[PDB]
């Protein structure tokens, strides 16, 4: 009865919490750096 | 043989790779369709075609 306001309705940055593997989803914060190694078959030759 | 007039050349891309890594386009004004020699007078560039 005196839970308080749950984190489901408080979490910043639009985190929506699910519970079973307890987790915060779709949380908008920060930057993901990506490093990518591409084959040549995934490029297109200049002449074409 | 075709007569070419008012030929102005601009380079699309220029990557000095070992392979034929530069591409340029020639704008001109011809009179009949036909094939003719194209060649770069300096050894700074070598044309594939």
């Amino acid at each position: 009865k005196e839970k308080g306001t749950a984190l489901n309705t408080k979490a910043p940055f639009g985190c929506q919490i699910k519970t079973n593997p307890v987790r915060a989803m779709n949380c908008a914060v920060g930057n993901i750096p990506v490093s990518m190694n591409l084959p040549d078959s995934a490029f297109t030759r200049i002449v074409e | 043989a075709p007569t070419i007039i008012d030929l102005t050349c601009t380079v699309a891309t220029c990557t000095h790779s070992s392979d034929f890594g530069g591409v340029l386009t020639l704008t001109y004004k011809t009179d009949k369709n036909g094939d003719c020699s194209v060649h770069s007078h300096s050894n700074v560039a070598t044309l594939q075609e």
